[PDB]
């Protein structure tokens, strides 16, 4: 009974980000905001609508009553980089926030790319993944080409990416391009060729087969 | 014999006493009429009425069976109704309204005097046997926080015939 | 300051068993709930119980089956849920709170004060299978290298990996899991360090999997 809005906030640092929270049924003063970091469980921000829990900073600040919450992040720190929920504790069933997703916004950060041969040990089961890093970038938009003696590759290739970093506001991005043993040893390079609006130009990490 | 209790409470924004409840609360500091019937909507938690040793009094509907409610449940009622202990069974009664303030009815075990017995100025406050101690019971320091300091005393007091072994929370 | 007992994988329909313990205990807690999170979805909550009273709250998708027992003399928390569905797979955290706000009575209602570590539950037919290790050696050539360990194929989530004991914090990037189309999990875990060190500084990749009880440790040599 819970609407949390906008699902996605993108904000500057020193700036303020507002979320707002709207109950379908009036629930007074018994609400309180969570903060989410990456790979962590929810930190306790404020209880009541608008009372900070001990050991949060006075830049947040919880606001508003019956159905019409907002709470306001006034000193953005990269350390911010998490997801909000707003939860109620006043009718019968406990209900949360669908949650806010929190990014800060920084300057433009070019990938520091990196490729990985596969390891003998691996080739002896039969399998060969080879894996291409995109290291410290930003903003998240980003692709990656592989190319096998300069062939492009479509539908072997599974990516991962980062959630914000807590400190650098960067993301890093995984390839993994997955082939037979067989399928690599008739082929002698293995390019990663990678698109950001931080490179002027498609830089391209390359390596021969057994070298 | 537990689900007898009352148990309504809003609200602890501002003050968070009602965890008093369970354990001890970080109260401020320092901030420091007969009895008949009472509705279990304005009750939380336990009511304690003194004999003058300390008893509790669950819930009942009106009248008198034993409720096992929360109350919660309407008709539950607190039924105090009563005569000093010569010859009765309690002086008076202390409660916490839902909102936190404590209630309280009848007179202080101490009213014997006479006199000299109740406290020097006279009560606001507390069921008073003494006019430096209070009867201790497990609620008290919710009900009476201001008395947290009080130091605690094994002591003998006499109704009528019978003799009651107290303990008692003094300056 | 929560621990929570460690991920877990059951069939459809058997039960699961979760625990929560306080180092050091115990504090002033007057109410044991458990929130989940499944990976689609927001935080839903599943129940409660205030042990001082002995009354129990759950939700309606909850309703039948599932208890909270909270233990007071070693401060010991526990759900058991049984006839688990596949909606079910979620993360599990364990709260507690101190400071009731309202009571309806016999349960109380506050705003939740500690949370847990979480735990990954799974419900899946698929069968329990251990990681393989690979090494993903930086290639010898500012001078800042990478190098890192593929954690492959795997079931079920999740894959812990630290660097050196925990020593090697600064510049790791494990990333998300990815779904194979074998049905097994894939996951990579890097790290940025000075060229110089390549040779001298050694490099112990610390991978472990609680459902199969596998704890690997893979030493990552350049070459
Ligand atoms: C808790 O007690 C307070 C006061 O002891 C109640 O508020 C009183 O309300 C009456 C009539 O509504 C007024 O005449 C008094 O002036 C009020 N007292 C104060 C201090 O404001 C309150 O109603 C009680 N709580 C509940 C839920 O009944
Ligand atoms: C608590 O009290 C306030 C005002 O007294 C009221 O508006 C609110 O509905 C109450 N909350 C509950 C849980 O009933
Ligand atoms: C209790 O006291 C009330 C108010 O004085 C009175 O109306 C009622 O009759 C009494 N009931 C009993 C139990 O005597
Ligand atoms: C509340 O008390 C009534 C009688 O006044 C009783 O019939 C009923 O069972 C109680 N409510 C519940 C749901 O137990
Ligand atoms: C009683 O003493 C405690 C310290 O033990 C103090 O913090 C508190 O304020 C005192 N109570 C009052 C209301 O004087």
């Amino acid at each position: 009974e819970l609407t949390q809005s906008p699902a996605t906030l993108s904000v500057s640092p020193g700036e303020r980000a507002t979320l707002s929270c709207r109950a379908s049924q009036s629930v007074s003063s018994n609400l309180a905001w969570y903060q989410q970091k990456p790979g962590q469980a929810p930190r306790l921000l404020i209880y009541g609508a608008s009372t900070r829990a001990t050991g949060i900073p006075a830049r947040f600040s919880g606001s508003g009553s019956g159905t019409e919450f907002t709470l306001t992040v006034s000193r953005l720190e990269p350390e911010d980089s998490a997801v909000y929920f707003c939860q109620q504790y006043y009718r019968s069933p406990l209900t949360f926030g669908g949650g806010t997703k929190v990014e800060i916004k920084r300057t433009v950060a070019a990938p520091s790319v990196f490729i990985f041969p596969p390891s003998d040990e691996q080739l002896k089961s039969g399998t060969a993944s080879v894996v291409c890093l995109l290291n410290n970038f930003y903003p998240r938009e980003a692709k990656v080409q592989w190319k096998v003696d300069n062939a492009l590759q479509s539908g072997n290739s599974q990516e991962s990416v980062t959630e914000q970093d807590s400190k650098d506001s960067t993301y890093s991005l995984s390839s993994t391009l997955t082939l037979s043993k067989a399928d690599y040893e008739k082929h002698k390079v293995y390019a990663c060729e990678v698109t950001h609006q931080g490179l002027s130009s498609p830089v391209t990490k390359s390596f021969n087969r057994g070298e | 014999h537990i689900n007898s209790t009352a148990l309504n409470c809003n609200e602890s924004l501002n003050t968070g006493w009602l965890a008093g409840l369970f354990y001890q609360h970080k109260f401020d500091s320092s901030g420091c009429r007969p009895c008949g019937i009472v509705p279990a909507k304005s009750v939380c938690g336990p009511v304690y009425c003194f004999t003058p040793s300390p008893v509790v009094v669950g819930t009942t509907d009106r009248s008198g069976a034993p409720t096992y409610s929360w109350g919660a449940n309407d008709t539950d009622v607190f039924v105090l109704n009563n005569t000093r202990p010569p010859l009765g069974n309690w002086f008076g009664c202390t409660w916490m309204n839902s909102t936190g303030f404590t209630k309280v009815c009848g007179a202080p075990p101490c009213v014997i005097g006479g006199t000299l017995l109740c406290p020097t100025d006279c009560c606001g406050s507390g069921p008073w046997i003494t006019p430096r101690c209070m009867v201790d019971y497990p609620y008290r320091l919710w009900h009476y926080p201001c008395t947290i300091n009080y130091t605690i005393f094994k002591v003998r007091m006499y109704v009528g015939g019978v003799e009651h072994r107290l303990e008692a929370a003094c300056n | 300051l929560l621990e929570q007992s460690g991920a877990e994988v059951k069939k459809p329909g058997s039960s699961v068993k979760v625990s929560c313990e306080t180092s050091g205990g115990t504090f002033d807690n007057y109410a044991l709930n458990w929130v989940r999170q499944a990976p689609g979805q927001g935080l839903e909550w599943i129940g409660g119980v205030v042990p001082l009273f002995g009354t129990t709250r759950n939700a309606q998708k909850f309703q039948g089956r599932v208890t909270i027992s909270d233990d007071k003399s070693t401060g010991t928390g526990h759900m058991e849920l049984r006839s688990l569905r596949s909606e079910d797979t979620a993360v599990y955290y364990c709260v507690r709170s101190v400071t009731p706000r309202y009571c309806g009575g016999g349960f109380c209602y506050g705003e939740f004060d500690y949370w847990g570590q979480g735990t990954l539950v799974t419900v899946s037919s698929a069968s329990t299978k251990g990681p393989s290790v690979f090494p993903l050696a930086p290639s010898s050539k500012g001078g800042t290298a990478a190098l890192g360990c593929l954690v492959k194929d795997y079931f079920p989530e999740p894959v812990t990996v630290s660097w050196n004991s925990g020593a090697l914090t600064s510049g790791v990037h494990t990333f998300p899991a990815v779904l194979q189309s074998s049905g097994l999990y894939s996951l990579s875990s890097v790290v940025t360090v000075p060229s110089s060190s390549l040779g001298t500084q050694t490099y112990i990749c610390n991978v472990n999997h609680k459902p199969s009880n596998t704890k690997v440790d893979k030493k990552v040599e350049p070459k």
